[PDB]
RNA sequence: GGGCAAGUCUGGUCGCAGCAGCCGCGGUAAUUCCAGCUCCAAUAGCGUAUAUUAAAGUUGCUGCAGUUAAAAAGCUCGUAGUUGGAUCUUGAGGGCCCGCCCCUCGGCGCCCCCUCGAUGUGUCCCGCGGGGCCCGAAGCGUUUACUUUGAAAAAAUUAGA
RNA sequence: AAGACGGACCAGAGCGAAAGCAUUUGCCAAGAAUGUUUUCAUUAAUCAAGAACGAAAGUCGGAGGUUCGAAGACGAUCAGAUACCGUCGUAGUUCCGACCAUAAACGAUGCCGACUGGCGAUGCGGCGGCGUUAUUCCCAUGACCCGCCGGGCAGCUUCCGGGAAACCAAAGUCUUUGGGUUCCGGGGGGAGUAUGGUUGCAAAGCUGAAACUUAAAGGAAUUGACGGAAGGGCACCACCAGG
RNA sequence: CAGACACCAUGGUGCACCUGACUCCUGAGG
């Protein structure tokens, strides 16, 4: 677990997830995403319980952690709003960073202009990161990924509830990610949150 | 209508196992069910199961564990006198060092090997392993 | 399954796992035995009993306060109809069938109907023949179906 | 189902919404209760699906009126199964 | 899988589940576990001592696999709010 | 030549003669023919024809197929025929095994006779031997199929000492 | 006036065992679904014989023939047309009582039960809401929205599982082979022919061989070639404008 | 979518073909 009364959740992130816009989700109704739900909003649209999504993103955060070596976990994005997000936490944390098109073929092709070495994905919707999510279970690689209720679930090993497409909904959890994974081992330390905002992530956001 | 109740509770299992589902209802319920579930649970083939009560005809819930590879039924019965029971044997089990066939016997439904013991045969009821 | 209608649904309640319902109010043996005789004075079948005293009394069926139902209460009594409700009501569509079907010769579905309706009888009566409940020297026949219902 | 679920003790609200004979303990959820109706001087006992009008002496006509599914009902009434 | 009373035969032991008790075979697509860092609690920061998980191509491909992982990591412990 | 084990043979022929179960060769540079030579297989035996058996899950009991390859009756009712829901009770000994529970016998006993000890046509320990009646036991209550143990169950054959 | 026919509304929508079935209204009996602590208390599943129905044409006797129209006769078009195409028009279409009993009577998929997966519609019933609209003083109505539950016709997407594939939540739970029952097939042709029986007024319908012939008949997908099949381009060895 | 939409038949043949072992060997020296 770790120094615990924040990983029990605090005031802080229930501001940054409700202005994020997290919380509302799909209408398509489930049978593998249903437990995580907290409740649901009059005439369709899931509530998704902040609770459910802290314990799965500590727990991604946590099998990330006990790699000595933080390159070989790819951070996937090929969304417009997560090309910035992936990139600041390829800095931060010292993955691995694929923004924009994946290009098939990086854990396949023996003969191929570019390989990419994982142990662990981490991918932001596994219906647009499609190619890697199919790519790396012909090869033997476990995946976490970001997943509303209506991405595949399958092949998927640990789902985090989440909105996950667009807006800053994307950039907020690779954020919150990046604390996490430098609470445990990193230079954050000691299970207190970061001094970095999560406006240094987020998307582009046109410039005026 | 069920002509059979023994061939509909081996594949509710079976196809439940198949998923990796945990849970079956089965019904209509009968002795024969129940004692064929111990002899497969005391194994260690499946799991625990609970028999909810009703003035149906009951139903029972199987917690089932993937320790089974199948479970077939030999319907209709025939009757063995324990010089078919080797021809079966080779048959229609993978090898004789595991695997039962289950039938009942006069001395109580019983597993095979407990049948060669007592000399006492009976109608076959199926097998598993 | 159905081989006596082309239905593929239900047509039966639910019954409740108890031996005594409701529980606040039963009310007692001779209450209701007094009710069943008086109705079936007026030559009331047990169905329509049963529906009367299930939602005016407090009684739901009369099997939750003591062991006997409306036909055994009847049948010990000696004050009974003298078939089976079910078999009563068969023939009478049976009748009612053949009334329309005398009426009308080009109605195909009538005559269809009226051999299926018939067939139902048939071997509902064989079940309460060899049963003792129908003499075996009594047979459904058109003559005799118009007897009864009247 | 996400199947691998067992479930021995289940909620009354995925019990309770089905079919009356697909329960998974199998007793019906129709009741008896008492109306009062005002009309009526007299507390008659109704059942929830009566199918048939229930009336009674105190009143006029006024207790039932029929329905294929929950019986109709008129002014003031309580219910209470009780004990079902 | 032993022979008589204990004596080897085989070329290796493999792998097992509990997410639906089925056994990883022989050379697998899809199949590997999932190491969770353990925390030591109370002072943060990561000690050892891996928890693993063994996940299957059978699960993977039916989509179970996410709710399954939670039912072993609670069972056994430990993650904060639980 | 292939199936087929052993000629990318030599001469001769050239869709001719023949070969060829089947597939196919031969119409001019024939590894299939016709001879020679060499080699192969089986070996006092081998080829051929034919019936039948195996292979053949191509008759499918074990163990078939029927959307489109050969194959669901136009449809329904329906008798024979086949098949059929749930539900009844039997503690010690030794480190399982045994009898039990929610009168023809044996014999707990009662009465009789030669009587066995109180006694020597005969008792009050008892039916022990013959009896009757009648309990743990047992026909018990209403039948079985099944399965189980016996007998009855040609020799040769056959497995096999 | 006669005879015929009920558009648009009309849909992978309903009902009916199937064949089939759209003008209005009323009558007659019948069927399903649903709701149901109602009743009976195992009455059931499925099927030789036996039986009910059965489009179209044809056939028996009438009505009737508007419309259209197997045959016939005409005009074209073609090397050939007797066809398609134009015209004249017969039986027939329509209607009634009888025959007849077949259709690619096609979803080419027996019937019954259990089990195995996601999502959203829609006809219909019932139930629920600090939902909308609507009417009477508001209601109880009713149409609508959302949720829930049944039983319908289907769809969609899926290493759910099968299959030779096309496909297919059944054509799944089949070598790890076995729920119940029924029907039909055993290479292709000869052939639904021969022959005997049977039913029919007739036309026809049912049962149903052999000799001989022959190593392929067939299914599916793949790749080419080709189309007087559909979207395209490019060139004075093609056309255009012209020499 | 919302301008015009015609006759036309016939025709034969063979050989597509199937195994692995790097030197110009340097050649005055070697």
């Amino acid at each position: 677990s770790g120094a615990l009364d924040v990983l029990q959740m605090k005031e802080e992130d229930v501001l940054k997830f409700l202005a994020a816009g997290t919380h509302l989700g799909g209408t398509n109704l489930d049978f593998q995403m249903e437990q995580y739900i907290y409740k649901r909003k009059s005439d369709g649209i899931y509530i998704i319980n902040l609770k459910r999504t802290w314990e799965k993103l500590l727990l991604a955060a946590r099998a990330i952690v006990a790699i000595e070596n933080p390159a070989d976990v790819s951070v996937i994005s090929s969304r417009n709003t997560g090309q910035r997000a992936v990139l600041k936490f390829a800095a931060a944390t010292g993955a691995t960073p694929i923004a924009g098109r994946f290009t098939p073929g990086t854990f396949t092709n023996q003969i191929q202009a570019a390989f990419r070495e994982p142990r662990l994905l981490v991918v932001t919707d596994p219906r647009a990161d499609h190619q890697p999510l199919t790519e790396a279970s012909y090869v033997n690689l476990p995946t976490i990924a970001l997943c509303n209720t209506d991405s595949p679930l399958r092949y998927v090993d640990i789902a985090i509830p989440c909105n996950n497409k667009g807006a800053h909904s994307v950039g907020l959890m690779w954020w919150m990610l990046a604390r996490e994974v430098l609470r445990m081992r990193g230079t954050i330390s000691r299970e207190h949150p970061w001094e970095v905002m999560p406006d240094l992530y987020f998307y582009r956001d046109p410039e005026e | 209508v069920r002509m059979n109740v023994l061939a509909d509770a081996l594949k509710s299992i079976n196809n439940a196992e198949k998923r990796g589902k945990r849970q079956v209802l089965i019904r209509p319920c009968s002795k024969v069910i129940v004692r064929f579930l111990t002899v497969m649970m005391k194994h260690g083939y499946i799991g625990e199961f609970e028999i909810i009560d009703d003035h149906r005809a009951g139903k029972i819930v199987v917690n089932l564990t993937g320790r089974l590879n199948k479970c077939g039924v030999i319907s209709p019965r025939f009757d063995v006198q324990l010089k078919d029971l080797e021809k079966w044997q080779n048959n229609l089990l993978p090898s004789r060092q595991f695997g039962f066939i289950v039938l009942t016997t006069s001395a109580g439904i019983m597993d095979h090997e407990e049948a060669r013991r007592k000399h006492t045969g009976g109608k076959i009821l199926g097998f598993f392993f | 399954g159905r081989m006596h209608a082309p239905g593929k649904g239900l047509s039966q309640s639910a019954l409740p796992y108890r031996r005594s319902v409701p529980t606040w109010l039963k009310l007692t043996s001779d209450d209701v035995k007094e009710q069943i005789y008086k109705l079936a004075k007026k030559g009331l079948t047990p169905s329509q009993i049963g529906v009367i005293l299930r939602d005016s009394h407090g009684v739901a069926q009369v099997r939750f306060v003591t062991g006997n139902k409306i036909l055994r209460i009847l049948k010990s009594k000696g004050l009974a109809p003298d078939l089976p409700e079910d078999l009563y009501h068969l023939i009478k569509k049976a009748v009612a069938v053949r009334k329309h079907l005398e009426r009308n010769r080009k109605d195909k579905d009538a005559k269809f109907r009226l051999i299926l309706i018939e067939s139902r009888i048939h071997r509902l009566a064989r079940y309460y023949k060899t049963k003792r409940v129908l003499p075996p020297n009594w047979k459904y026949e058109s003559s005799t179906a118009s007897a009864l219902v009247a | 189902m996400p199947l691998a679920k067992d479930l021995l003790h289940p909620s009354p609200e995925e019990e309770k919404r089905k079919h009356k004979k697909k329960r998974l303990v199998q007793s019906p959820n129709s009741y008896f209760m008492d109306v009062k109706c005002p009309g009526c001087y007299k507390i008659t006992t109704v059942f929830s699906h009566a199918q048939t009008v229930v009336l009674c002496v105190g009143c006029s006509t006024v207790l039932c009126q029929p329905t294929g599914g929950k019986a109709r009902l008129t002014e003031g009434c309580s219910f209470r199964r009780k004990q079902h | 899988m032993q022979s008589n009373a204990g004596e080897f035969v085989d070329l290796y032991v493999p792998r097992k589940c509990s997410a639906s008790n089925r056994i990883i075979g022989a050379k697998d697509h899809a199949s590997i576990p999932m190491n969770v860092a353990e925390v030591d609690k109370v002072t943060g920061r990561f000690n050892g001592q891996s928890k693993t998980y063994a996940i299957c191509g059978a699960i993977r491909r039916m989509g179970e696999s996410d709710d399954s992982i939670l039912r072993l990591a609670k069972s056994h412990g430990i993650v904060s709010q639980n």
